This record gives structure tokens, sequence and C-alpha cells, in this order.
């Protein structure tokens, strides 16, 4: 729930893996990634400083 | 093994540091827990083993006690608090749900 | 984690009914289970409990000899059987579920519960 408009066949089943496809040689040096847990909040980030 | 719970009912303004107590007529020593029961809906554990809350509960709830005397308080009251606090020990497999306490808005 | 029941409504006094409950979305075999009922305007009287394996089965004395609770772990369900019903059994049932993961080959202390059903109203 929250997924963009699925095109083609789709199902409401509970998935187990989420996949992100990224451009040619592109890098996420410029952002963060946010998770949720039953025991709080988690975030992933990367820096040299 | 029989329970008493107080205050039996209470109406308070939205924001008060409400306090509630349980009794067990025996030295339970830690084995007591509280639940939040929505009238017309399902209950939900708040704190267990007296002092330690469930992972899906904000730290606005708290409580402790050892022996026969126990307590469960909230640091502040919020508009969704119109429900019923219950407690129940698990020292004896023959168990006893508590006396129940209600909270109302003002 | 999802809990629903079956077989609610109205029953004649002193009859019999096959009350049911079903669970899904968690490790069922390792957790204990219980029956509790919210009779109108009073407490959550404890009907019964069953330990993970199923050998240990417990009742209160308003519950002893009148009802038969049973687990079927292979299709994730909680059966219940009614006999010699009174007017005082008018209540609503949530089949509650234990939080402590005991192994299938063990037995012991239940008592802490984290999830309940939807609530099946039964009047008699
Ligand atoms: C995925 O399924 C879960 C249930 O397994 C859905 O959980 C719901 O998530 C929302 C937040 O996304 C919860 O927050 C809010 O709760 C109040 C409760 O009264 C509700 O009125 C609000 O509309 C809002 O939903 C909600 O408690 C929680 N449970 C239910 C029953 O809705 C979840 O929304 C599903 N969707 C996604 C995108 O994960
Ligand atoms: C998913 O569930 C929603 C519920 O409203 C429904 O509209 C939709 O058709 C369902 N899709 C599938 C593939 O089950
Ligand atoms: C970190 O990386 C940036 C380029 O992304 C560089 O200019 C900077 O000097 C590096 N070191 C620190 C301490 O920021």
């Amino acid at each position: 729930t929250g997924r963009g408009a699925c095109k083609g066949f789709y199902s409401n089943a509970s998935s187990d893996v989420i996949r992100y496809n990224i451009n040619f040689e592109e890098n996420l040096r410029r952002g963060t990634i946010l998770f949720k847990t039953s025991y709080g909040a988690v975030v992933f980030y990367c820096t040299n400083n | 093994i029989q329970m008493t719970q107080s205050p039996s009912s209470l109406s308070a303004s939205v924001g008060d540091r409400v306090t509630i107590t349980c009794q067990a007529s025996q030295d339970i020593t830690t084995y007591l827990n509280w639940y939040q029961q929505k009238p017309g809906k399902a209950p939900k554990l708040l704190i267990y083993d007296a002092s330690n809350l469930e992972t899906g509960v904000p730290s606005r709830f708290s409580g402790s006690g050892s022996g026969t005397d126990f307590t469960l308080t909230i640091s502040s009251l919020q508009p969704e608090d119109i429900a019923t606090y219950y407690c129940q020990q698990y020292d004896n497999l023959f168990l006893t749900f508590g006396g129940g306490t209600k909270v109302e808005i003002k | 984690v999802q809990l629903v029941e079956s077989g609610g409504g109205l029953v004649q006094p002193g009859g019999s009914l096959r009350l049911s409950c079903a669970a899904s979305g968690f490790t069922f075999s390792s957790y204990a289970m219980s029956w509790v009922r919210q009779a109108p305007g009073k407490g959550l009287e404890w009907v019964s409990a069953i330990i993970g394996s199923g050998s240990n089965t417990y009742y209160a004395d308003s519950v002893k000899g009148r009802f038969t609770i049973s687990r079927d772990n292979a299709k994730n369900t909680l059966y219940l059987q009614m006999n010699s019903l009174r007017a005082e059994d008018t209540a609503v049932y949530y089949c509650a579920k234990d939080t402590t993961p005991r192994p299938l080959y063990s037995s012991g202390w239940y008592g802490s519960f984290d999830y309940w059903g939807q609530g099946t109203p039964v009047s008699v």
C-alpha cells in the first residue's frame, strides 16, 4: 500500500522484498533512506565528515 | 488471589497527570500488567512485569510496584484516552483480571 | 497477526454451539492462547487457556465441565464448544493470544497477551 499505479498484472499479496532500480553509474551520495520498525525509527545515511 | 482497583471512575480535563493503582491481596512481586480497553473495541497491553512497557507504547505511560501494591500512571492525558484501564496478574495459572478503572474527559 | 472468530449471535438457554476462532500471520505453534469475555458493564472474565502443545487445558469453575476448548495448529484455528448455557454467558468473545514463545515440547506460564480478536457477541 503506497505503491505507484501498477501497470500490468498485480496482486495485493504481502511481499517480502522491495527493489529500487537506479540509473547508469548514479550514486545516492545526496540523500538518506528511512525505515520503520516495531521498536522505533531507523535511517541510513553516508558521509565523510 | 483477588484484585482491587482504584479509582473506580474519574472524569478529568485533557492534559492531567492521571494516576491509577492495583491491588492483588498477595505478594505478586513483579507479575502484573495493565491493558487499555476501548469500549466497543479490542484491548491492548500497556505495561507488563510492572515496570517495563511494550515496544508499541509511548513513554507517556509508566508504573511500578512490588508486593501487593502497584500503580499505573500517565504523565499527561490526551483526547484518545476515553477507555478503561485493566490489570491482571500471572502469578497463578488460575488468574484474576482486575477491578477496572475508567477515565472521562471534562 | 490477525484474529477473527465465527459463530456469534443468539443461542437458546441451555443449548449448544460450536464457537470458533482463527489466527494468522505469526508463529502459532510456540505461543499459548486463551478465551476472555466482556459481559456488558463488568469485567473480562477468564474462560479458558491452552498451552502450545495442547496437553494442558485449564478452566475456571464457571467454565469447568461446561465447555471444551481445542487447538488445531495445522490450520491455525481455535475451536470451542458450548454446553449447558446460562443467561449469564451473554458477553462478547475475543480469543486472546500469548506473547511468550515456549517451545512445542514444553509447557508452563502463560498470562501475558498482546493481541485480541475482533469481538464476537454471543447472547443466551
Ligand atoms: C498496511 O497494513 C497495515 C495493517 O496491517 C495498515 O496499518 C495502518 O497504518 C496506518 C498508518 O499508515 C495507521 O495509522 C492511523 O491510525 C488511525 C487509527 O484510528 C486511522 O484512523 C488512520 O486512518 C491511520 O490509518 C493505522 O493505525 C494502521 N491500522 C489500520 C487498521 O489502519 C497500513 O495502513 C497499510 N498500509 C500501508 C501503506 O502500509
Ligand atoms: C486489492 O484490494 C482492493 C481493496 O479495495 C481492491 O480494490 C483491488 O482490486 C484489490 N486487488 C487485487 C489484485 O486483489
Ligand atoms: C568530503 O567530500 C567532499 C566531496 O564530496 C570534499 O570536498 C571534502 O573536502 C571531503 N571532506 C570533508 C571533511 O568534508
